[PDB]
């Protein structure tokens, strides 16, 4: 599938095309888009909550939620954290790529 | 003279709708008595300049009656049979009372207005809006240990963890369709005639007094299981999120809740709830 | 069933959570609303919408 | 415990408790109709029926 | 639904409606509306009973019966003893509210 | 019931079984192990 | 199936603990007895109504 940049307009197709596929899920928030309220992540909820435990496993749940809605040709691995600066925690979203 | 006209107006048309039980021929009467009667207040009304903010209201207080007076003759001539009522001839009567009576509240429409329906029952964008927060369950210091979540995607998910149902057992059934036709002189031959039902059974036990973790001074709840059985009613299949394998589990509706809940208090609470749920996949494309 | 909005509650979303879909669910909220979609879609404080019963 | 009344509203109820009967188990089954119908080359549809 | 005020006739709807509909309940005994014999709760016959272990799970055992009946926009929670003065026992007659 | 919700819906009965037992001269029990059960009645 | 009242009994209430139902249960029993609805409805302590059967 061929599809177009987000940034700069260029149309860009293969596997460029899939990770801003990702980044359109991860970071709407739902209700944002128009005439499709069951579209995005909440993510933006999670943002700004304590790093524990089940903050983890509650965003490897609902990662996985919102990419098995949208993204069909992306199963998902895992979403690990793997450092945290003052309020900057960064996650390594790895899957294994289908379709 | 509609002080005179109207109120002797509605008199006739009480007559009208109530002599007219289990005969036909004293209807007519009194409504012919009306048309010709309340068209002298529908004329008489064609030309006044708001003469009270009293003395129309009364020809609202009127005009309401003589409203369900319409009601009240109309639905008493309905009973009757058609035959009988043409060789009477009111069909072409009763609507000249929806010609003189709407000219009539037309003509106190015009000479006082109605109220405007004003509005109580305005409520602000809330009552009708989900709290799109997490819960506290989600921000808990416990790996969930499965994820139930539905297609509405607004609504609250359910986290298994220590704190709310906590199963350790996991059944997975999963037939494949392959279905046999017997062959006479061989062996029966085997076709793939379909995926078949793939199903998940969870077991457990909710103790709804063990405090939660790290004595948060707050329990294990007895709504704790009751949340499944709502979360259940929603005629809605669910995504199964666990944390070990694959992690996009496919959508999965929940078929039944039995729990044995036994040790009571004396109110009836329980302090064990042995469940076990039982979902099927559903087949989405 | 008259709903009062906030200076950024919009017209889908709010007729999404009050009839539960969108489709048929818009345009049914603009046509029994007078000088409604005049108004700019990111809603000023104080209008109010008359939602209307089977969109 | 628990407590059984009618749909008459004035039959005298009855009352668990233990001097009555005083239960100690509660089986509570609840199934959610869901129907499969079987599609030749996939899984089976679920309906909630 | 918007009804009228039971004293000063005013027609009061949202939730001062719901408090008066819940007090029709539990004040009416039953037989006593006309044509409606199914009608209020057992709350009059508690009257002047002693106040034992008993008799409170005897009135909220009743109270859900009389507000399951005519109340179905409001799920009961609990009732309970709050306070004891000479004969005036006080019920904090608490309640979610649906519908 | 006492503990969760309290306004549990309508509910039916359907079967009594006791089994009495350890008898006395005149048949009368000194146990009565019964199990009731019960289905929702689906009212409006 | 004739009963007595007392000073408090009351009509709707009789036909109901008498029948079990009132649809139709009032005015049939207004329609079996001579005078009945003459008195007034808070009864006195001693006048008769024979119940019919079939409401």
């Amino acid at each position: 599938m061929i599809g177009m940049d987000r940034r700069s307009g260029l149309p860009l197709s293969g596997l460029a095309h899939l990770k801003q596929s990702v980044e359109d899920i991860l970071t709407t928030p739902l209700g944002s888009r128009r005439m499709r309220p069951e579209y995005g992540s909440k993510l933006r909820r999670m943002v700004d909550m304590p790093v524990s435990e089940g903050w983890k496993s509650a965003v490897q749940a609902e990662v996985a939620r919102s990419l098995g809605r949208w993204e069909p040709r992306i199963g998902l691995s895992a979403v690990r954290v793997v450092a945290v600066v003052d309020g900057r925690v960064d996650l390594l979203l790895s899957g294994v790529f289908e379709g | 003279a509609y002080l005179e006209q109207l109120q002797a107006g509605l008199r006739y048309l009480g007559r009208a709708g109530e002599s007219g039980r289990k005969s036909l021929d004293k209807v007519v009467a009194p409504v012919n008595g009306a048309i010709s009667e309340i068209r002298g207040a529908a004329a008489e009304l064609e030309n006044l300049p708001g003469v009270s903010p009293e003395m129309a209201a009364r020809l609202q207080r009127a005009m309401r009656g003589i409203g369900q007076a319409q009601g009240k003759v109309n639905r008493v001539v309905s009973t009757y049979d058609r035959a009988s009522r043409a060789l009477l001839g009111i069909d072409e009567r009763l609507d000249a009372l929806k010609v003189q009576v709407n000219s009539a509240a037309q003509a106190v429409g015009k000479v006082a207005g109605d109220i405007s329906p004003t509005l109580a029952g305005v409520l602000p964008s809330w009552l009708l809006a989900p709290s799109a927060t997490p819960p506290s369950e989600a921000a808990a210091s416990l790996p969930h240990l499965l994820v139930l979540q539905p297609l509405t995607a607004n609504a609250q998910p359910f986290y298994f963890n220590l704190n709310t149902a906590a199963f350790d057992a996991l059944q997975r059934n999963s037939a494949y369709n392959w279905s046999g036709q017997v062959r006479l002189g061989r062996r029966p031959a085997l076709q793939s005639v379909g995926m078949g039902e793939e199903s998940i059974l969870l077991k457990g036990a909710v103790f709804p007094l063990r405090r939660q973790v790290g004595n948060q001074e707050k329990v294990v709840g007895l709504e704790q299981l009751e949340a499944l059985r709502r979360l259940a009613e929603r005629r809605e299949p669910l995504i199964l999120s666990s944390g070990y394998g694959e992690v996009q589990m496919g959508l999965w509706c929940l078929v039944r809740i039995s729990e044995n809940q036994s040790a009571l208090l004396g109110n009836g609470a329980p302090r064990k709830q042995t469940f076990d749920l039982e979902f099927k996949r559903y087949g989405d494309d | 069933t008259t709903c009062r909005t906030a200076d950024g509650d919009m017209l889908d979303s709010l007729c999404y959570h009050v009839y539960g879909h969108l489709l048929g669910c818009v345009e049914a909220t603009l046509d029994a609303n007078p000088g409604l979609a005049d108004e700019q879609q990111p809603f000023r404080a104080g209008l109010l919408i008359s939602f209307p019963d089977m969109p």
